């Protein structure tokens, strides 16, 4: 009879109701995501509308019901995240070409296909077709003209999309009363009504600012090793002071430099710590790479993988039957179902993001028991960095000998730990800049601050100046190179994965000093370590029922975002890169391109 | 005496009853083989209170009660004793003195299709628990609020009647699950259920 009452009632109902209404939404976009159909866009748009529908409605009564006069905590927080009138404020005509745009880009994205100009039957998809080319050629050209070919012939059907794409989601999200979608994608952060803990929209692009000028250094050092090992590569097209070109990185858009050990490896003499060859000479499959990482985090003390994700996950690319959407992604589809999507190859690339998108998984069984409106993140920080604490130690030539990967006899020594610490940085230090700068660009086309004919000025530009990587080839504004990228073009934030990267190091020095391991950090395989697993799993549990900020300092002492722990992992590399670059130029020049 | 006891058709019908409307059988003067009921596999349960399920094939009952109905996997510990939640408060409750056996099993190949299977109900709104034993099929509309509702699903007036869906990929906890309740009572009247022996 009482307001708390009714919301408490009012809640139970919404919880049966939407359980089912959500578990449809996924069904409908599972099917797409590994069927890529017509049908089945029309499905998926039938039970996502369904979907919205319903969270209007429920949206609507739930307002009203006055929070000030619910004295129950957890009642009030599921209140007021259901009071937030979400992306069906829209007309019914925009809300079907939003989606339709976002349909649209996502089918090309995993189904578009170049065709070299030699053979006109003969194409490529960008996986695994021109992923495999930018990550084992040493070809310049042949880099060259798959890093171009994939962002003419695909890069500018996405510009007329994106730039609709990009005014219908201001128009929702300033119905929302945010200032851009940009500032909505922030709210992910927001934390209100706690003391001591209060974290604004606006406060998460300073500590971004802040925290990245204490990663500089450290970058600017990787950068100039990588520049100088890359001119022995590519010696007439490469310069000491210049940019990087953007075709010779790792993977088609520069976000992780990990393909690029093998040519800067720094003691190549040593016994290589790529496992991949060691993968395919023990005939491992997609199979064993998921059932290693499984007993990874059993040993830690979390449970197995359910019975249903063995039968449901799409864990090999489907072939060419049916069209899927091959970047590797996780499913809380509800209703217990747990679900991996990703055309795993036989690399440690790919077995270490077997760990990322397993850590999704078990974050989502964790806090399972939260109620509906609760089951979520922290942050979109927490959720990707999961995953990636457990890939600390998992990758750690400890934890690599005894699953069989390196040699029994394997020894740690003066350059082990520099060939580890090396891959480690070409991992996680060179996606920071390519992420702040790629998320900069959109805070700012949101804003308003960036015009459209500037958009490949500017995104170049920043490119160039922010992370040191130049175009091989001028682009004008013809050309939409962010949306050449899954989480653009698939309408995701980026964000998510700088503070995943400062986030899982902050986990790792708790989990670490809770295995009571001694020495420094790079060295600290949690395996084996309940004590370490029960740490984390008590945060897991919680879901997003307290705030991020306080859920962090339960963990870590810190309320906030911190690099310590970053640069304490990568000093004895730090030590090692200021001694190699004495005869080389650390910097670049924001001038030279490889092209007139 | 000599005929048998129809336990077949309780444990191996082609389909239950919702819990709401849980379903009674009174079995009586017949002869029952409680090691053959159902099918024992990897998830089914079997949980007596207060006697010994590797005697009562030796033993003899005045009258043996057989409650059958299908709920949701994480739902079925909730058949017990001492029990609350939605199951146990609303929809089907077992005294704090139960001197019985609950049998369970996963049943998600016989009550889950590709759609989903609404056709299973369950009470998840009621002014007041359940007594033991206790059934209710009455479809009224639930006043939460302080307005009278007068029979209008409106607002803050609910259906109290909400369905189960079952689908064949949900997990174990959200799987349909059949539960056989079996009553065992002795009265100052002769027993006539009794085992082979
Ligand atoms: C605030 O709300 C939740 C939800 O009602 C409360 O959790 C309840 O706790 C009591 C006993 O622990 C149970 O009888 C309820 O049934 C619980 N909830 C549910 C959904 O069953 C919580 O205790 C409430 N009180 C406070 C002070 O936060
Ligand atoms: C993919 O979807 C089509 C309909 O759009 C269907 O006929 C086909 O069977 C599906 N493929 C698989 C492998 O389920
Ligand atoms: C998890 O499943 C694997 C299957 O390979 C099994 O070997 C292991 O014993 C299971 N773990 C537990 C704790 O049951
Ligand atoms: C290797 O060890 C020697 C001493 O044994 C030391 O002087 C040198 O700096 C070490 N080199 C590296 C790269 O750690
Ligand atoms: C961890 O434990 C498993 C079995 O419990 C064992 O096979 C493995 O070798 C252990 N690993 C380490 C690094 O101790
Ligand atoms: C019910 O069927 C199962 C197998 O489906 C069988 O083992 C069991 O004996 C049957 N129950 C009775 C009472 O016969
Ligand atoms: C009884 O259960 C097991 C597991 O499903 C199976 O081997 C057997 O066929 C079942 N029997 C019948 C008749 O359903
Ligand atoms: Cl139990
Ligand atoms: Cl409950
Ligand atoms: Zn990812």
């Amino acid at each position: 009879s009482t307001i708390e009452e009714q919301a408490k009632t009012f809640l139970d109902k919404f919880n049966h109701e939407a359980e089912d209404l959500f578990y449809q939404s996924s069904l409908a976009s599972w099917n797409y995501n590994t069927n890529i159909t017509e049908e089945n866009v029309q499905n998926m748009n039938n039970a996502g509308d369904k979907w919205s529908a319903f969270l209007k409605e429920q949206s609507t009564l739930a307002q009203m019901y006055p929070l000030q006069e619910i004295q129950n905590l957890t009642v009030k927080l599921q209140l007021q995240a259901l009071q937030q009138n979400g992306s069906s404020v829209l007309s019914e005509d925009k809300s079907k070409r939003l989606n339709t745009i976002l349909n649209t880009m996502s089918t090309i994205y995993s189904t578009g296909k170049v065709c070299n100009p030699d053979n006109p039957q003969e194409c490529l998809l960008l996986e695994p077709g021109l992923n495999e080319i930018m990550a084992n050629s040493l070809d310049y050209n042949e880099r060259l003209w798959a890093w171009e070919s994939w962002r003419s012939e695909v890069g500018k059907q996405l510009r007329p999309l994106y730039e609709e794409y990009v005014v219908l989601k201001n128009e929702m999200a300033r119905a929302n009363h945010y200032e851009d979608y940009g500032d909505y994608w922030r709210g992910d952060y927001e934390v209100n009504g706690v003391d001591g803990y209060d974290y604004s929209r606006g406060q998460l692009i300073e500590d971004v600012e802040h925290t990245f000028e204490e990663i500089k250094p450290l970058y600017e050092h990787l950068h100039a090793y990588v520049r100088a090992k890359l001119m022995n590569a590519y010696p007439s097209y490469i310069s000491p002071i210049g940019c990087l070109p953007a075709h010779l990185l790792g993977d088609m858009w520069g976000r992780f430099w990990t393909n690029l050990y093998s040519l800067t490896v720094p003691f190549g003499q040593k016994p290589n710590i790529d496992v991949t060859d060691a993968m395919v000479d023990q005939a491992w499959d997609a199979q064993r790479i998921f059932k290693e990482a499984e007993k990874f985090f059993v040993s830690v003390g979390l449970p197995n993988m359910t019975q249903g994700f063995w039968e449901n996950s799409m864990l090999t690319d489907p072939g060419n039957v049916q069209k899927a959407v091959c970047h590797p992604t996780a499913w809380d589809l509800g209703k217990g179902d747990f679900r991996i999507l990703m055309c795993t190859k036989v690399t440690m690339d790919d077995f270490l993001t077997a760990h990322h998108e397993m850590g999704h998984i078990q974050y989502d069984m964790a806090y399972a028991a939260q109620p509906f409106l609760l089951r979520n993140g922290a942050n979109e920080g927490f959720h990707e960095a999961v995953g990636e604490i457990m890939s600390l130690s998992a990758a750690t030539p400890k934890h690599l000998k005894s699953i069989g990967l390196l040699s029994p006899d394997f020894q740690e020594d003066n350059e082990t730990e520099i060939n580890f610490l090396l891959k480690q940085a070409l991992t996680i230090v060179g996606t920071l800049p390519f992420t702040y700068m790629l998320e900069k660009w959109r805070w700012m086309v949101f804003k308003g601050e960036i015009p459209k004919d500037q958009w490949m000025k500017k995104w170049w530009e920043m490119k160039r100046e922010i992370v040191g990587v130049v175009e091989p080839v001028p682009h004008d504004e013809t050309y939409c190179d962010p949306a050449s990228l899954f989480h653009v073009s698939n309408d995701y934030s980026f964000i998510r994965y700088y503070t995943r990267t400062l986030y899982q190091f902050q986990f790792q020095e708790a989990l670490c000093q809770a295995a009571k391991h001694e020495g420094p950090l790079h060295k600290c395989d949690i395996s084996n370590s309940t004590e370490a697993g029960q740490k984390l799993f008590n945060m897991l549990r919680l879901g997003k029922s307290e705030p991020w900020t306080l859920a962090l300092e339960n963990v870590v002492g810190a309320k906030n975002m911190n690099v310590r722990p970053l640069l304490n992992y990568f000093e004895p590399l730090f030590t090692w890169l200021k001694d190699q670059n004495k005869n080389s130029f650390v910097g670049w020049s924001t001038d030279w391109s490889p092209y007139a | 005496i000599t005929n048998l006891c129809p336990f077949g058709e309780v444990f191996n019908a082609t389909t239950f009853a919702s819990v709401y409307a849980w379903n009674r059988k009174r079995i009586s003067n017949c002869v029952a083989d409680y090691s053959v009921l159902y099918n024992s596999t990897s998830f089914s349960t079997f949980k007596c209170y207060g006697v010994s399920p590797t005697k009562l094939n030796d033993l003899c009952f005045t009258n043996v009660y057989a409650d059958s109905f299908v709920v949701r996997g994480d739902e079925v510990r909730q058949i017990a004793p001492g029990q609350t939640g939605k199951i146990a408060d609303y929809n089907y409750k077992l005294p704090d003195d139960f001197t019985g056996c609950v049998i369970a099993w996963n049943s998600n190949n016989l009550d889950s299709k590709v759609g989903g299977n609404y056709n299973y109900l369950y009470r998840l709104f009621r002014k007041s628990n359940l007594k033991p034993f206790e059934r209710d099929i009455s479809t009224e509309i639930y006043q939460a609020g302080s307005t009278p509702c007068n029979g209008v699903e409106g607002f803050n007036c609910y259906f109290p009647l909400k369905s189960y869906g079952f689908h064949p990929t949900n997990g174990v906890g959200y799987q349909p699950y059949r539960v056989v309740v079996l009553s065992f009572e002795l009265l100052n009247a002769p027993a006539t259920v009794c085992g082979p022996k």
